[PDB]
């Protein structure tokens, strides 16, 4: 339903992370299925070869956080020279920013020691998902 | 204009009554001007304050967004604080 | 250019923003809408150090660098009892616990 159109078409892209993340771009292919492509430093960029109505995503690399391409979810190369892909952080909630922290802090098996209510224990394992973000998306 | 929003330990915040807004739950139990909070300490919400303002400001920015820095030592009694506040 | 601060005294905190090229002064007529203080009944602080109020802001060291939305600068507020101006004073905010075992 969300899949990358078989155009053909070359386009000449950069990947620009203006984030302070590591950036794991993911395209998506003719099925629809998520695939990773090699991963962005923070600051960095990456002159890539995509075509026309090719789907991109971007997410961070170790923790799958939801990033923005030119202030939105998808990235679609249009006609050429290169097509900029301003990957950026988005400003995320309060709760979505803690849960980030906890998580980079708890170890999966421990979330259950942390004093807190039985819906952030469930909030926690919650994990942002490429498939989740997808499945949808309608 | 601006409203008060107490901490558990007494402290007083006083934000733009439009940041304060950014919370629904804030909303709700201003319709003083005044809100006290028994269960949020003073660490917890200067916090919450400096997240309204870096939310109002970068809010539809195309300028790069900073990262919202959060310590950890905080990150637990934020993160009940954010829950309850639907922030 | 928008500067971030937090106004301090005692228990009170006022976020509030000005312009880099804003005086003290202006900050103190900000006060005033607020906690209803002349501006003759107000001293403002960087650090330890009292703020003349002819200097802008920037001068006064708050900078889009250092007094961000997320990271606000801090001001410091004393107030004129009657003839004679209360040491500066700001009740610091409470401590965090201890880090629990599995953080
Ligand atoms: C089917 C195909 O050739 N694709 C699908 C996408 O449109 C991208 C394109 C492709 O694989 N191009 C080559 C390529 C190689 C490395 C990267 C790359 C390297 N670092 C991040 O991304 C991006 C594109």
């Amino acid at each position: 339903v969300l899949r990358s159109v078989n155009s053909r078409e070359p386009s000449q892209v950069i990947f620009c992370n203006r984030s302070p993340r590591v950036v794991l771009p993911v395209w998506l292919n003719f099925d629809g299925e998520p695939q990773p492509y090699p991963t962005l430093p923070p600051g960095t960029g990456r002159r890539i070869h995509s075509y026309r109505g090719h789907l991109w995503l971007f997410r961070d690399a170790g923790t799958h956080d939801g990033l923005l391409v030119n202030q939105t979810e998808l990235f679609v190369p249009s006609l050429n020279q290169p097509i900029f892909a301003n990957i950026t952080l988005p400003v995320y909630t309060l709760k979505e920013r803690c849960l980030q922290v906890v998580r980079s802090l708890v170890k999966p098996e421990n979330y259950r020691r942390l004093d807190i209510v039985r819906s952030l224990y469930e909030d926690l394992e919650d994990h942002p998902n490429v498939q989740k973000d997808l499945e949808r998306l309608t | 204009m601006y409203v008060k929003l107490i901490s558990s330990d007494g402290h007083e915040f006083i934000v733009k009554r439009e940041h304060a807004l950014t919370s629904g739950t804030i909303k709700a139990m201003l319709s003083t001007n005044e809100v006290n909070f028994r269960e949020i300490p003073s660490h917890v919400l200067s916090k919450v304050c400096m997240y309204f303002t870096y939310k109002v400001r970068y809010t539809n920015s195309s300028t790069e967004i900073p990262e919202f820095p959060i310590a950890p030592e905080i990150a637990l009694e934020l993160l009940m604080a954010a829950n309850f506040l639907d922030c | 250019m928008d500067v971030f601060l937090m106004i301090r005294r005692h228990k009170t905190t006022i976020f509030t923003d000005a312009k880099e090229s804003s005086t003290v002064f202006e900050l103190k007529r900000i006060v005033e809408g607020i906690l209803k203080r002349p501006p003759d009944e107000q001293r403002l602080y960087k650090d330890d150090q009292l703020l003349d109020d002819g200097k802008t802001l920037g001068e006064c060291g708050f900078t889009s660098q250092t007094a961000r939305p997320q990271a606000p600068a801090t001001v410091g507020l004393a107030f004129r009892a009657d003839d004679t101006f209360e040491a500066l004073c700001i009740e610091p905010f409470s401590s965090p616990p201890e880090l629990p075992d599995v953080m």
